[PDB]
C-alpha cells in the first residue's frame, strides 16, 4: 500500500515451471489440466514463460523470414550485422553515426494507443474495430493488429488482449489497440 | 487412443501377448498330440482336448507339473521341452509384474463426505505417526470441551502400518486422504472451503528450515 497503488502496479513475470502459474493470480478459478495459453495470468499479459516458444523451431523451418519479423520486432532491430560485432568479442562498439546508417532511426515499432481521447474517441464511443481499423491506417498509416480489454466491464485493472478481432466487433471507449507506427 | 498412460499400455500388452502365446502353444500341442507321431506312421497319438492342452500347459508353465496330463507323441514331448525353457521365464516373469501394475493402485483415494452439522479441520505439511499422534493426542484430548470437530489429513504419502491403525482406532472422527494441498482437485476432495480451518504442520528435525518453510 502506498501513501498520496497494490494490484495496480503492473507486473509481468517469467515461470521456470507453467503450472506454478494457477498461484501467480486470484479471481482466478484455477486448473491444473488446462495448458498456460488459456490461464487468466498469460491471457491478460502478466506471465510468460519458455514453453510458448517452442513451436519457433517448427515456424522456423516453415518460413525463415516469419522468424526474421519477428525479431525485427522484439529485438528492436538486432540484425545479423550486429550479432557479427558482438561474436568478435569486443563488446558493443558503438559512437557518433554518419547520416548514411542513422536513416535506419525509422523502423516501425509496436505501440499502444487509448480510444479513450484524441481522434480514435469516436469509434471508442461505440464504433467498430473495422471501422477503426480502416480509419487509422487510411489517416495516419497506423496498422491496427489487436485490442487490450478490461475484463471486468460493469472492479479489477485486470485486461485481456484479443488478436485480430472481427470487422464488426464492438469497440468499448476503455479499449487501448496494438497497433504498428513509424512515429 | 484408448491407451493413454504408460502403466495401462504395458497391462494390455503383457495380458494380450501371455494369454494368446499360451493360447497358441495349447493349440499346437493340442495338434501334435491328436495327429500322433508322423514317424511312427501316426500310430503312436494320445486324443487330448484343446481344453486339456490348455489346462496342461498352465501347469507346467508354472512349473506345477501333476502328471494327471502328459505329452507322450515324441513330437509333443519334444515340443514339451521347447516350451518349458520359453514359457517358465514368461510365467516367472509376467506373474510379479502384473502383481506390480494392480498393486500400484492409490489406497486413499476418494473425498470428505461432509456430514449435516459437524465442523471439520483440513491438517497437512508433515504427517507421521509422531506428528500425527502426538497432535491427536492433544487434540482429542478428554480434558478439553466436547465438540464434534472431525480431522482430515491429506497427505501425498501411503500411510504406514503404525499410522493405519491409529486412523482406524480413530475411525468414527479422523479420516485420510491421499492427495496434496498444492492441487486445486485435492483442495476440492476435503471441501477445504466448508472447513473451520487449515493446519500446517513442519518437520522440525529436517535438514534445512528455511527450505521446510
Ligand atoms: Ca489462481
Ligand atoms: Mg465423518
Amino acid at each position: 500500500t502506498f501513501d498520496d497503488a497494490g494490484a495496480n502496479v503492473p507486473l509481468i513475470t517469467e515461470l521456470a515451471n507453467d503450472s506454478n502459474v494457477q498461484f501467480l493470480d486470484q479471481d482466478d478459478d484455477d486448473d491444473p489440466d488446462t495448458e498456460l495459453y488459456m490461464t487468466q495470468p498469460f491471457a491478460c499479459g502478466t506471465a510468460f514463460a519458455v514453453s510458448v516458444l517452442d513451436s519457433l523451431m517448427s515456424t522456423s523451418y516453415f518460413n525463415d523470414n516469419a522468424l526474421t519479423l519477428i525479431r525485427t520486432l522484439i529485438t528492436g532491430g538486432a540484425t545479423p550485422e550486429l550479432e557479427q560485432i558482438l561474436a568478435e568479442g569486443a563488446g558493443m562498439r558503438g559512437g557518433y553515426c554518419s547520416p548514411a546508417v542513422l536513416a535506419n532511426r525509422d523502423r516501425c515499432r509496436v505501440a499502444q494507443i487509448s480510444l479513450f481521447d484524441g481522434p480514435l474517441a469516436q469509434f471508442g464511443q461505440g464504433g467498430h474495430y473495422g471501422e477503426l481499423f480502416v480509419y487509422a491506417l487510411r489517416h495516419f498509416g497506423i496498422l491496427c493488429i489487436g485490442l487490450y480489454r478490461f475484463r471486468d466491464t460493469n472492479p479489477s485493472s485486470k485486461r485481456y488482449v484479443i488478436t485480430n478481432p472481427p470487422e464488426d466487433f464492438p469497440l468499448l471507449p476503455t479499449d487501448q489497440v496494438y497497433v504498428l507506427t513509424y512515429k | 487412443n484408448v491407451l493413454k498412460t504408460s502403466t495401462l499400455i504395458r497391462l494390455v500388452q503383457l495380458v494380450v501377448s501371455f494369454v494368446s502365446l499360451w493360447l497358441t502353444a495349447a493349440g499346437f500341442l493340442h495338434l501334435l498330440e491328436n495327429s500322433g507321431d508322423p514317424f511312427f506312421d501316426f500310430g503312436n497319438a494320445q486324443h487330448l482336448t484343446y481344453w486339456e492342452c490348455l489346462y496342461f500347459l498352465m501347469v507346467t508353465m508354472s512349473t506345477v507339473g501333476f502328471g494327471d496330463i502328459f505329452a507322450t507323441t515324441v513330437l509333443g514331448r519334444t515340443f514339451v521341452v521347447i516350451f518349458i525353457m520359453i514359457f517358465i521365464g514368461l510365467f516367472a516373469s509376467f506373474i510379479p509384474e502384473i502383481a506390480e501394475i494392480l498393486g500400484k493402485r492409490q489406497k486413499y483415494g476418494g473425498s470428505y463426505k461432509k456430514e449435516r452439522g459437524k465442523r471439520h479441520v483440513v491438517v497437512c505439511g508433515y504427517i507421521t505417526f509422531d506428528s500425527v499422534s502426538n497432535f491427536l493426542k492433544d487434540f482429542l484430548h478428554k480434558d478439553r470441551e466436547d465438540v464434534d470437530v472431525e480431522i482430515v489429513f491429506l497427505h501425498k504419502g501411503l500411510p504406514g502400518l503404525e499410522l493405519e491403525g491409529l486412523l482406524k482406532r480413530h475411525f468414527t472422527q479422523v479420516e485420510y486422504f491421499w492427495g496434496s494441498v498444492m492441487d486445486a482437485n485435492d483442495l476440492e476432495r476435503v471441501k477445504i472451503q466448508e472447513a473451520d480451518a487449515c493446519l500446517v504442520l513442519a518437520n522440525k528435525y529436517c535438514q534445512d528450515p528455511d527450505q521446510e518453510d
